[PDB]
């Protein structure tokens, strides 16, 4: 929320309560989603400066602050920061920014990433371009160069993260996206390459030097509907783990779909449905395998800006079987949210 | 006017309404009124309504409108759960196009499709059974929702729902005891209502 | 302090930072509270808006920044999301709301939480009914539906929470609260039950499969007096640790006494005495033994709403010889407080 | 920012984000700071109510969120709170505050402290009285009483803290700290001594029973040039590790040099210039060691009060040969700083 806004610096101080619980079978451990109480809460800044007529400068650091778990020896567990970045932005220039943010690669998978809880398998976190990722330098430009409206197009540079796990680390690498938006119509695609740490090419599942990510998406956003598709594929770059060995790696192929489809009734309720997808190929040892394979149902009740609840089923379509021991069974999730 | 059992409905009017009514209905409808407090009569009202709320949902898609469908979902969706399962109308208070009316069910959509009622009957306890919809209104207990309420729970639903439906009658009384054919008025009242809930 | 109210949304960020200092002999090994520094720091924020005449959603979220921790490897410690949670409030109907929050018999044990820096022994954090705790659902109803003023009560469904120490998990369960308060007295009562998880019924102190939890209280809060009593008692529920067998779980009996009285000075001293017995019964291989035993002479300075300063002495009548090795030796605790 | 201020209280809510990268040749390892993301966040509020006239209270905390960790098993390393105290201060009496705070010695240490990234190597956290520490009470009195205009003194004890290593332990001690101030011109210097817990007496590196710090400084701090000496000695107090045998300790001796020039032109171009020179003297098994030994030139260009970028250059004088394996390659660090 705007909580601060004189002599050119405008600070806002925004968060959001999650009282959530997801419903399964069992325990919930050969799920989708897991079961039990999954409430969280988020709490930010993001503030902007106005140097002068054409210059702004602009930082923003976001956090999210676990509610599921107890005052014990396990208080932490999740807790993380999201978002920590800066940058400044010159007129019809574009903007440049560092720090902990988005990979590029998601301004097209954000077209199906939608749903009131769950959907965007896709957006991996730590994982090169996909989601949020460490150490990003962005170059957006905004209109091209003040021109052609709604013509976007972004360029980034991914440095290094030699981290623990070979899950969390990733090489130098680039990337870039173009995006076209006219009235309610809106086509965008990216593309994104970076190297593999000695760490990540030591796994069982996944070889190769390098890894690449790229998707294309389609949405109609207009009147009160909202349509979406995505599609990528990637090569050594997709997270897994095959259980029955309870071993690690990377998808060294994969085939992505997502699909998204809402109404927004007058009277508040914006109902939900989806489709979601993920194929992997050449998993050593397995062959093909889907990891995410089902349609959602779910609706969220705006009751203002602040305030909503929401009901999200996934139809879960893995089978008991599955290879990579992905969970098999449906998931349900209901949610009450206050957020400023 | 087209009655067939005109003669055995007149009867049961008779009886319920000049035997069952001073001596049972009217009864436990004042003691009803009288000695349970107002916010329990529409915390009980809406619990047992959002039961039949799922189903007048899949029974409003079938009368081939869906945004009403999508107005008893919500009222169910919420009301089910940031209202303690029902007892609460939170979606009522949530927003005017959500207010609250009488269900929606299979022997709607029948008279949706010009199925047609059957002779219109007055049993003793109950009061009206045309086949078509004080029974193919049953289809709903092949549903979500109905489909868990064991006997005593659905008698119940009916016992319960009856003795509020009479309490807030007590006034209107004058208007049917000075009616010429109380047994018309109540009929007719009935094909119409019911003919409007098949749209 | 409340830092935006626009629209019908307001949004209040508070804290405090608390200077405080724990002073007993020794260690602090076999004492109260401990010794040492104890200084730590709290932020949060809640928030309210109001839908229409009839609906108002809200949110809260509570965390304990620890500041007696270095900033190495333990810069963690005793950080922890105390409050997280989200809900409406209904008219005259009442209030839902779910996250991480309070168990119901809390209450009753606030009427006895009221000392400088100690206070009810019994509020224990992730148990159950008696205090703050992962995921309780919570219906609440302030002057029963508007007709009788004073009259309060509320129903609690306690989720499931299989956590990996037995110490904070907890079953599924329900519990509930009344309260009456008129012209300066208050009565209450609650009562709390709950299945208890595998884990729980594996520690070698607790036997049963179904954990309760009730407590009582009385109180007057008028003029510039407080006086305030609970009691309480406990089946499978509260936990203990024999110091001697390096053995945790679960007390099978407890009764606990609360009492509290304190004036309030017109130029902010407010003086406190205070008394608080918890005694344990059937404790295996123990039999009986005290678990707290204590009185509490104390005072806080009010400077204004925003600065206090205090002395709690617990003079602690725990025995030397106690069999489960509770600690014997007294404790002080000095405190500055600033808060917004 | 401040963003409330009624009724006497007032409060700023302040942070920043900082989009960082270190370079240095290879891993990082054997070099002055590393290479990689260095990127990182601060929250804190600063309260301050008026009692009266006279009277003020005041209290503040202040975290670090790094932002160059992942979301996963290591998304909390290097998280801490750094500042959090509260306090009074009386007119022309003083102030007193407690909490975890800087040490006295850093009264003197912060005139080189002045680095865009780099700054006073001396000033460390969690080490009696030279930086951050945690609970100290600090008496402080600004103009003597009122009298004599630029003459400042502070007393401060600081409490034990028996902690888990080492390294973040100290005993019980006292210090001070006298500064002079005038048209320009600065001289300071300061001292306090503590005892040694009974884990730091059993490293390896290391021996005494009471630890020792104390410093000087002079500086120019008027039209728009900044200069600065300082000059220090401590006994007991420096922690090392020596690489080779893979030890800890303390340094016996240390005599510390410091050295700043600045200047600040009117369009928001800061260049800077420094050198930094710490021995070590009788380390067990080494004797003299070079500890810090160092040039800096870099410079921060300031747009204004909130936005910032920077660049700064370590000249790393180490030889490839020290004793205690401190890095011998250069460093250099890009920085980008939103703050509000
Ligand atoms: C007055 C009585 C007339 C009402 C008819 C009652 C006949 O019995 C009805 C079924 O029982
Ligand atoms: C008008 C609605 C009042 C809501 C009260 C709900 C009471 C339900 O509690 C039953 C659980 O008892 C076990
Ligand atoms: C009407 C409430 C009365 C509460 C009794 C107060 C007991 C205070 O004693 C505290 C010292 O022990």
């Amino acid at each position: 929320a705007e909580i601060y806004n004189k002599d050119g610096n405008k600070v806002d101080l925004y968060g959001k309560a999650v009282g959530l619980h997801y419903f399964s079978k069992g325990n919930g451990e050969n799920s989708y989603g897991g079961n039990g109480d999954m409430t969280y809460a988020r709490l930010g800044f993001k503030g902007e400066t106005q140097i002068n007529s054409d210059l702004t400068g602009y930082g923003q650091w976001e956090y999210n602050f676990q509610g599921n778990n107890s005052e014990g020896a396990d208080a932490q567990t999740g807790n993380k920061t999201r978002l920590a970045f800066a940058g400044l932005k010159y007129a019809d220039v574009g903007s440049f920014d560092y720090g902990r943010n988005y990979g590029v690669v998601y301004d097209a998978l954000g077209y199906t990433d939608m749903l009131p809880e769950f959907g965007g398998d896709t957006a991996y976190s730590d994982d090169f371009f996909v989601g949020r990722v460490g150490g990003v330098a962005t170059y957006r430009n905004s209109n091209f160069f003040g021109l052609v409206d709604g013509l976007n197009f972004a360029v980034q540079y991914l440095g290094k993260n030699e981290r623990d796990t070979a899950r969390r680390s990733n090489g130098d690498g680039v990337g870039g996206s173009i995006s076209y938006e006219y009235e309610g119509f809106g086509i965008v695609g990216a593309y994104g390459a970076a190297d593999r740490t000695n760490l990540q090419e030591a796994q069982p599942l996944g070889n190769g030097k390098k890894a690449e990510q790229w998707a294309t998406g389609l949405k109609y956003d207009a009147n009160n509907i909202y349509l979406a598709a995505n599609y990528g594929e990637t090569r050594n770059a997709t997270p897994i783990t095959n259980k029955f060995t309870n071993t690690s790696g990377f998808a060294n192929k994969t085939q992505d779909v997502l699909l998204v489809a809402q109404y927004q009734f007058d009277f508040g309720l914006r109902p939900s449905i989806a489709y979601t997808k993920s194929k992997a190929k050449d998993v050593e040892g397995i062959g093909d395998v889907d990891l995410v394979n089902y349609f959602e149902v779910g609706a969220t009740y705006y009751f203002n800006k602040n305030m909503s609840t929401y009901v999200d089923y996934i139809i879960n379509q893995i089978d008991s079987d599955n290879k990579l021991g992905v969970g098999s069974d449906d998931t349900v999730a209901v949610g009450i949210v206050y957020q400023f | 006017r087209s009655d067939p059992l005109e003669g055995f409905n007149r009867t049961m009017f008779d009886f319920n309404y000049n035997v069952l009514d001073p001596y049972i209905l009217r009864p436990v409808a004042v003691a009803w009124r009288d000695y349970v407090p107002m916010p329990a009569r529409n915390g009980i009202s809406n619990f047992t309504s959002n039961l039949e709320e799922p189903a007048s949902m899949v029974n409003a898609f079938l009368k081939g409108d869906p945004y009403r469908g999508m107005i008893h979902f919500n009222r169910f969706f919420l009301n089910t759960l940031l209202g303690m399962g029902g007892l609460i109308d939170v979606a009522g208070m949530a927003n005017p196009k959500l207010a609250r009316e009488e269900p929606n069910r299979f022997g709607s959509t029948l008279g949706h499709y010009d199925v047609g009622y059957g002779p219109y009957v007055m049993l003793p306890g109950y009061g009206s059974f045309t086949l078509r919809d004080e029974g193919g209104d049953f289809a709903d207990t092949l549903y979500p929702m109905l489909s868990y309420l064991t006997f005593w729970m659905s008698a119940g639903k009916w016992v319960v729902e009856g003795i509020e439906t009479r309490a807030q009658l007590l006034d209107s009384d004058g208007l049917l005891r000075n009616s010429s054919d109380p047994y018309i008025m109540v009929r007719e009242a009935y094909f119409q209502r019911h003919d409007f809930i098949a749209n």
